[PDB]
């Protein structure tokens, strides 16, 4: 986690704009549509059999949240991710068996979920920040695995 | 693979890039060689400081490049035939590399075009792209 | 892709497995899932201890793949259609994992047949555990 | 670095017996051979047509020598792989400008060699603790890329 000051302001910065609620819930959504494959794990969400079924129901909205709230967690902690996402590591691990893989593919679609909403602001020095802080929760929640 | 509203999905949206495609192709590799530096490797030739006219250039043959593979969507592989060869054997590029360049078209086009990013298109933009990595790709070692 | 050099390399090499492939494919399983954990999230039903049954016994339908693989050759988007189907679809595994257990494959062979193990032939088992895997995750999403 | 102290223990007594000649060579020929792509770099090497020419070339076979010496440096140093191939990775990006994830090849080809050699002794377990070995070593040689 090689974050300048510079970096961590404008990460910051830009986060105090998000409306977590609804940025995870477009986040998880667009996961399970754009990636269908993780959609073997959320099998108890009911009906996920097309987009406007995913983006609007009502339990990949607020899975989404829990999600958004996890990783707002993380920014307050960026020096000490490891420790902050363990339980998450041991658990996504032990009892819900995903592969770590899948960490990176959320990663990368809250970026662009973050360039639909702020537009001209989500320039790419802005964009190379939230690139380091996507790779360490990932590389976070995959730490614990065994 | 490419399904019919795929396709369709990816016309439209190619359609309203219209002739914004260099600038966007250019923002492109801007924000790849920012955001994964590793990529730089493949351009020491160049001069890659921001505005820089090499660049400009360079996201302008890329675009054009995706314009000719929408335009022969059925028949990708044989008419980007030349450029698999150029990257594959003459730069063998690894092919990590074209996920982190379809990575950042889709956050450039998603930063641009707020109403037509949608979700599925979305998806059909990042299936289209990975054909296109694939065939870019396909005789790599 | 494969030439014919390559499938000659590869029904020497694996003649030679012969009778041994159901050992050598319950290796390779273990030594992926020792040296690369994450692997072990597709397989939570298994009893992964050393020695384990379930693994032995999911060496052999591995190695008994691999065989009819190398049998048929020439066109195994066709003779591996149901696997396809099968890590694609219903499984979904991630391809990068498929260079895991190939690379691990690849380890078991050089550790067991010193002799056939040569550098022409390593790298015409590279590329058909590669082509394999391409076939295997043709479909994934 | 994380490894077990049994797991230091068994990197280090296989290593005692390597013959780097031969090890050396081999891991830097069959680089080239089974990913030609390789072949890039190493214009100033010679005659690389074929395997059996890039198996006898003598820049092929000295070059690797020297490869496997500053592996066994790092070895000598596992917990600061980061400082001891900080020169090398400088190199590495800004005047050969190789892409790392060619690192990872040269790792793993690495590891088929030593199996290749040891047979029997060079069990799943001896197996695991190189992977995390060479994969340190490949972070490390990518840490400086800029
Ligand atoms: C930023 C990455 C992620 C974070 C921060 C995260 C966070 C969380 C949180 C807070 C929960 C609730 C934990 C609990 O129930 O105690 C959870 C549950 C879960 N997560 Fe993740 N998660 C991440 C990525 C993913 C990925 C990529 C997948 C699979 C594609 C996934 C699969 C699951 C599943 C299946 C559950 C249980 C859901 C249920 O209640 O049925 N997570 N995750
Ligand atoms: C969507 C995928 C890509 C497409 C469509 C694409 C397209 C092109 C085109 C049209 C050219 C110029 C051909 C010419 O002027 O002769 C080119 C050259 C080049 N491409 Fe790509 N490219 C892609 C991905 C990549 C990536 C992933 C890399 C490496 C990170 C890369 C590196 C290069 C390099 C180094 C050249 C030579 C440029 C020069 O020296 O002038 N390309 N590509
Ligand atoms: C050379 C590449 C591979 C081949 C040839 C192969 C072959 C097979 C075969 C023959 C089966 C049994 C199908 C049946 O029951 O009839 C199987 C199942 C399975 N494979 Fe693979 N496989 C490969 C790679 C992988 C990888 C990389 C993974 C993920 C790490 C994986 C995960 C699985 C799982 C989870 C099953 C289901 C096991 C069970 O439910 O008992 N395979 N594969
Ligand atoms: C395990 C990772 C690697 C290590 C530890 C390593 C180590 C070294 C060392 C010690 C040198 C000599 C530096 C000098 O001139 O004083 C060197 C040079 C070089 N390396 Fe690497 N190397 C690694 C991987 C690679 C990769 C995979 C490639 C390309 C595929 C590569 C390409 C080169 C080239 C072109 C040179 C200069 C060769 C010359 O003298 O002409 N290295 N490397």
């Amino acid at each position: 986690m090689h974050l300048t000051p510079e970096e961590k302001s404008a990460v910051t910065a830009l986060w105090g704009k998000v409306n977590v609620d609804e940025v995870g819930g477009e986040a998880l959504g667009r996961l399970l549509v754009v990636y269908p494959g993780t959609q073997r794990f959320f099998e108890s969400f009911g009906d996920l059999s097309t987009p406007d079924a995913v983006m609007g129901n009502p339990k990949v909205k607020a899975h989404g949240k829990k999600v958004l709230g996890a990783f707002s967690d993380g920014l307050a902690h960026l020096d000490n991710l490891k420790g902050t996402f363990a339980t998450l590591s041991e658990l996504h691990c032990d009892k819900l068996h995903v592969d770590p893989e899948n960490f990176r593919l959320l990663g990368n679609v809250l970026v662009c979920v973050l360039a639909h909403h702020f537009g001209k602001e989500f320039t790419p020095p802005v964009q190379a920040a939230y690139q380091k802080v996507v790779a360490g929760v990932a590389n976070a929640l995959a730490h614990k695995y065994h | 693979v490419l399904s019919p509203a795929d396709k369709t999905n990816v016309k439209a949206a190619w359609g309203k890039v219209g002739a914004h495609a260099g600038e966007y192709g250019a923002e492109a590799l801007e924000r790849m060689f920012l955001s994964f530096p590793t990529t730089k490797t493949y351009f020491p030739h160049f001069d890659l400081s921001h505005g820089s006219a090499q660049v400009k250039g360079h996201g302008k043959k890329v675009a054009d490049a995706l314009t000719n593979a929408v335009a022969h969507v059925d028949d990708m592989p044989n008419a980007l035939s030349a450029l698999s060869d150029l990257h594959a054997h003459k730069l063998r590029v690894d092919p990590v590399n074209f996920k982190l360049l379809s990575h950042c078209l889709l956050v450039t086009l998603a930063a641009h075009l707020p109403a037509e990013f949608t979700p599925a298109v979305h998806a059909s933009l990042d299936k289209f792209l990975a054909s296109v990595s694939t065939v870019l790709t396909s005789k790599y070692r």
